[PDB]
DNA sequence: AACGGCGCCCGAACAGGGACTG
DNA sequence: CAGTCCCTGTTCGGGCGCCG
């Protein structure tokens, strides 16, 4: 009794082709029953080899959750119609929600499994289940109604999200709402008592209307900011000091006023690295005057909301993981460091995934977009393993890098 | 009028602003023609083929080919222009069945479903754009044209057609007979259970009836009953599989294309033959690009295919996959970047063999090589039976343990022991964390002419010690890292070195063993020597110490 | 002389960053 | 500041194996 809101890609641009990778025992048998049940209450339906298109489908398990659940890959066919959720039918973005003592984010998109979709955008909805050994071939499917993961759930459904939060918003005017793919970001200023009462409350309000009952729990104003920091010794020898004049030299292109005058005359001649260099009183002053440029803020640093984000990840060591968010070069919106992760001392993929969603968290409740990631690691590496320790019902861009830490400029 | 199959047919169409197929017929042998008119008449009586007329403006040429291993002969239609206008479709397999994942049976059979895309219909809007043209004479009949009712052999969306609409029938007899495993790849169908030999032909013939509904046959000459059965080129034993057997070319005279092929079964060969190298075979394969030319085979390309025909003499058996044992897969190093790998439930019960020998980067050690052999391990295994397997690692914990928590990008291997079978894997020297007290302290650089590729590299010490040396077509890059190996030549076995070079610097940080470059493989045995080594890195021309002193030298 | 699938080893074309020269 | 170079990386299409 719903009609279809008409959904068109992008101009210029054709459907999602993505191959479907290999897939776990468990996780097929999981997308099986899931997909199965999907189809008996209609929300799928069999489809078959003219259909061109296909989106990779996997399943997760979120944070002390025993249950599978469906996730799909559509990357690719978010940003084939970019011009819909984001132009026609765009969700503003709270700026007090960063500032909320408490944020609950809550799955609610289960929801969307009640809207019908488009019947000529149906066939981008493609996805494939493998299966083990290749015994049979692909099992193939599209959505019959809004799919969980699509940037086009949310903002076709925004209109009814309104209407059911309308009385829950007159209700409690001090909490903000906000909604990002499959997530209801809830926060609010009040205790944890009274936060996680007013929390039901709103779970309450919409099941008079399978992860409802799980509240992630997030806490931005305890949000930490990792600046650059010098090394503070008794004795400088050679190396301490040519190590600092090669730290300062890289912030210069973010602090336009940091000298290196005075502390690389310290090392006029040829000396051995191991010598002890007495800092002089100039050295002192200009260290000094350095230390206190760190701590000011960087000139002209402001989020442009027509730019994407940039997440760039180091591997500090020992659980130890640095991060910086931009969109211009050298004009970072904020630096960070993860310390004592899952899996940290023992596997460096679990520690960068948890990395990843945990930017990725931070980049939707303070700018409401994903950043496009940077990752330290192989290709391969990463290709192969990331799935195992995804938790998360949205997935960012990510590209690879490999950067050799000349000096270590966001932890020492 | 032709009746409609019961399948459903797939609803085709082509991509817009573009019409059917107008291409010329090909002249062909008296034999081929012979061979055509036959099919064409068989198949209109059948109703698989109905015959057009002047309505139908197109017109695609069609070949013959005999059958392998059979007297009845092949007809596929050459449908690249077709092709090339009609839409695309998304491939439904996905891979090709191995025999290492399947599990054990008590009962097995193979069927086979006879004409395959001769019996799965094709969409009715779309058997217009199928029209060719059959002379009964070379040169005298100008020969009825006919169509196509079904899926035409050649065309590329009859594959994925037949694969889906086998899918379909099956669906409702896997449905009724759960505890019955039917791997279906095209037309030809692995069907076991545990059931015994009697009641196993029951549900097998419930099966041949089942398909019949649909009109597929599965007759008695491609009917297995016993084994061995010849199923996706191997064969299937009750308790072992083994491949056909794969015949080697054994020519006095050996060319390019001869190579091509020798080391393509050498590959097949490798999934169950434990060792198989083809380093030195394909290293033959490069620069000459000459088909048909004759290429020598060096003393160490002979070894390599002498000491694989050895292998292949003794005959060789995988087993089947159980479920309730864990799975094992057990690396060895084979040298000069070759691995091979064997992959087990049992002791000397191998499922499957396979080889890593891909030289990714110019630098590289064994850590980074046996790292990735496990990342395709894990992917291929993950394809045959859906996990991981438990690694067994020529390489200490300690020295995995020292290369992953210092190297500055992620890495990580699975559940793993280490096996202590030589030659292990281990890092070859270890850059210091902290300059050295007492060790003499070298200050590096190079510069080269752009133009004239001239250029000079050099050190001075803080013990007074210098050199500079004058390199002819040469590069900055390459005389930065001269200016290394020569603070290396230079120095005693503890050593502080000071570069401006981020390019040297990367290549030595990653700890390398081997490189395409010989003058990094140099600097690593001079690496390797050394008892202490510390590189540090100043930025250039900032008047930094002794780098500002170096810097006027070779500048 | 056809189509589709997966795997390997190869080279050409391309991308991207330090670093030098106008 | 651009435009190159040097060098190293990925992508892709074809060669071969093999299945149907
Ligand atoms: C071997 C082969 C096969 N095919 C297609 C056609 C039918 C299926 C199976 O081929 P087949 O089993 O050998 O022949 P088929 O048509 O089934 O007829 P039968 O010999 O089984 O009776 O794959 C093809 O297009 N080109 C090929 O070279
Ligand atoms: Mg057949
Ligand atoms: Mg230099």
């Amino acid at each position: 009794p719903i009609e279809t809101v008409p959904v068109k890609l992008k101009p210029g641009m054709d459907g999602p082709k993505v191959k479907q990778w290999p897939l776990t025992e468990e996780k097929i048998k999981a997308l099986v029953e899931i997909c199965t049940e999907m189809e008996k209450e209609g929300k799928i339906s069999k489809i078959g080899p003219e259909n061109p298109y296909n989106t990779p489908v996997f399943a997760i398990k979120k944070k002390d959750s025993t249950k599978w659940r469906k996730l799909v890959d559509f990357r690719e066919l978010n940003k084939r119609t970019q011009d819909f959720w984001e132009v026609q039918l765009g969700i503003p973005h709270p700026a007090g929600l960063k500032k909320k003592k408490s944020v609950t984010v809550l799955d609610v998109g289960d929801a969307y499994f009640s809207v019908p979709l488009d019947e000529d955008f149906r066939k981008y909805t493609a996805f494939t289940i493998p299966s083990i050994n290749n015994e049979t071939p692909g099992i193939r499917y599209q959505y019959n109604v809004l799919p969980q993961g699509w940037k086009g759930s949310p903002a076709i459904f925004q209109s009814s999200m309104t209407k059911i939060l309308e009385p829950f918003k007159k209700q409690n005017p001090d909490i903000v709402i906000y909604q990002y793919m499959d997530d209801l970001y809830v926060g609010s200023d009040l205790e944890i008592g009274q936060h996680r009462t007013k929390i039901e409350e709103l779970r309450q309000h919409l099941l008079r209307w399978p992860f409802l009952w799980m509240g992630y729990e997030l806490h931005p104003d305890k949000w930490t900011v990792q600046p650059i920091v010098l090394p503070e010794k008794d004795s400088w020898t050679v190396n301490d000091i040519q190590k600092l004049v090669g730290k300062l030299n890289w912030a210069s292109q973010i602090y336009p006023g940091i000298k290196v005058r005075q502390l690389s005359k310290l090392l006029r001649g040829t000396k051995a690295l191991t010598e002890v260099i007495p800092l002089t009183e100039e050295a002192e002053l200009e260290l000094a005057e350095n230390r206190e440029i760190l701590k000011e803020p960087v000139h002209g640093v402001y989020y442009d909301p027509s730019k994407d984000l940039i997440a760039e990840i180091q591997k500090q060591g020992q659980g130890q993981w640095t991060y910086q968010i931009y969109q211009e070069p050298f004009k970072n919106l904020k630096t960070g460091k993860y310390a004592r992760m899952r899996g940290a001392h023992t596997n460096d993929v679990k520690q960068l995934t948890e990395a990843v969603q945990k930017i990725t968290t931070e980049s939707i409740v303070i700018w409401g977009k994903t950043p496009k990631f940077k990752l330290p690691i192989q290709k391969e590496t990463w290709e192969t393993w990331w799935t195992e320790y995804w938790q998360a019902t949205w997935i960012p861009e990510w590209e690879f890098v490999n950067t050799p830490p000349l000096v270590k400029l966001w932890y020492q | 009028m032709v009746p409609i199959s019961p399948i459903e047919t797939v609803p085709v169409k082509l991509k817009p602003g573009m019409d059917g197929p107008k291409v010329k017929q090909w002249p062909l042998t008296e034999e081929k023609i012979k061979a055509l008119v036959e099919i064409c008449t068989e198949m209109e009586k059948e109703g698989k083929i109905s015959k057009i007329g002047p309505e139908n403006p197109y017109n695609t040429p069609v070949f013959a080919c005999k059958k392998k291993d059979s007297t009845k002969w092949r007809k596929l239609v050459d449908f690249r222009e077709l092709n090339k206008r009609t839409q695309d479709f998304w491939e439904v397999q996905l891979g090709i069945p191995h025999p290492a994942g399947l599990k054990k049976k008590k009962s097995v059979t193979v069927l086979d479903v006879g004409d395959a895309y001769f019996s799965v219909p094709l969409d009715e809007d779309f058997r217009k754009y199928t029209a060719f043209t059959i002379p009964s004479i070379n040169n005298e009949t100008p020969g009825i044209r006919y169509q196509y009712n079904v899926l035409p052999q050649g065309w590329k969306g009859s594959p994925a057609i037949f694969q889906s609409s086998m899918t379909k029938i099956l669906e409702p007899f896997k449905k009724q007979n759960p505890d019955i495993v039917i791997y279906q790849y095209m037309d030809d169908l692995y069907v076991g259970s545990d059931l015994e030999i009697g009641q196993h032909r029951t549900k097998i013939e419930e099966l041949r009836q089942h398909l019949l509904r649909w009109g597929l046959t599965t007759p008695d000459k491609k009917h297995q009953k016993e084994p061995p059965f010849l199923w996706m080129g191997y064969e299937l034993h009750p308790d072992k599989w083994t491949v056909q057997p794969i015949v080697l070319p054994e020519k006095d005279s050996w060319t390019v294309n001869d190579i091509q092929k020798l080391v393509g079964k050498l590959n097949w060969a490798s999934q169950i033959y434990p060792g198989i190298k083809v380093r030195q075979l394909s290293k033959l394969l490069r620069g000459t690009k000459a088909l048909t030319e004759v290429i020598p085979l060096t003393e160490e390309a002979e070894l390599e295919l002498a000491e694989n025909r050895e292998i292949l003499k003794e005959p060789v058996h995988g087993v089947y996959y159980d479920p309730s044992k864990d799975l094992i897969a057990e690396i060895q190093k084979q040298g000069q970047g070759q691995w091979t790998y064997q992959i087990y439930q049992e002791p000397f019960k191998n499922l499957k063999t396979g080889k890593y020998a891909r030289m990714r980067g110019a630098h590289t050690n064994d850590v980074k090589q046996l790292t990735e052999a496990v990342q395709k391990i894990t992917t291929e295994s993950i394809v045959i039976w859906g996990k991981t397997p438990k690694f067994k690692l020529p390489i200490q914990k300690e020295t995995w343990e020292t290369w992953w928590t210092e190297y500055w990008q992620a890495t990580w291997i699975p559940e793993w022991e280490f096996v202590n079978t030589p030659p292990l894997v281990k890092l070859w020297y270890q850059l210091e964390k902290e300059p050295i007290v007492g060790a003499e302290t070298f200050y590096v650089d190079g510069a080269a002419n752009r133009e004239t590729k001239l250029g000079k590299a050099g050190y001075v010490t803080n013990k007074g010690r210098q050199k500079v040396v004058p390199l002819t077509n040469t590069t900055n890059q390459k005389t930065e890292l001269q200016a290394i190996y020569l603070a290396l030549q230079d120095s005693g076995l503890e050593v502080n070195i000071v570069t401006d070079s981020q390019y040297a610097l990367g290549i030595i940080q990653a700890q390398p063993d081997k490189s395409e470059s010989e003058l990094v493989n140099q600097i690593i045995e001079q690496l390797i020597k050394k008892e202490k080594v510390y590189l540090a890195w100043v930025p250039a021309h900032k008047g930094i110490g002794g780098n500002e002193q170096v810097d006027k030298l070779v500048s």
